[PDB]
């Protein structure tokens, strides 16, 4: 701020940190799990 | 490995244990027969040679 008679030491007291996470839009899963699966028990 | 027990019809553990034990037995008998003195017990052949 640095305009008044009294000032703060640094921005870490001018700033508030949020503990939440955000993510962007991502590609969709289509061919991953559309076919049916064949169980196996050997090579 | 873990990708071999599934990659087989039948288990392979008893074979492993047996092979390890019999390797020990064969090695010890061979060493007592003619094991040299370097890091191995002296063999009867070596003992008779040095005497």
């Amino acid at each position: 701020n640095q305009s008044s008679s009294v000032e703060v030491s640094s921005e870490s007291y001018e700033t508030i940190f949020s503990q939440r996470i955000i993510r962007d839009l991502q590609k969709e899963l289509v061919v991953g799990a559309l076919f049916e699966e064949l169980p196996m028990s050997s090579k | 490995t873990d990708e071999t027990e599934e990659d087989a019809i039948f288990s392979l553990l008893p074979l492993l244990r047996k092979r390890l034990i019999e390797a020990h037995a064969v090695s010890i008998e061979e060493a007592f027969m003619t094991g040299d003195g370097s890091g191995k017990p002296k063999g009867l052949l070596t003992l008779a040679s040095e005497d």
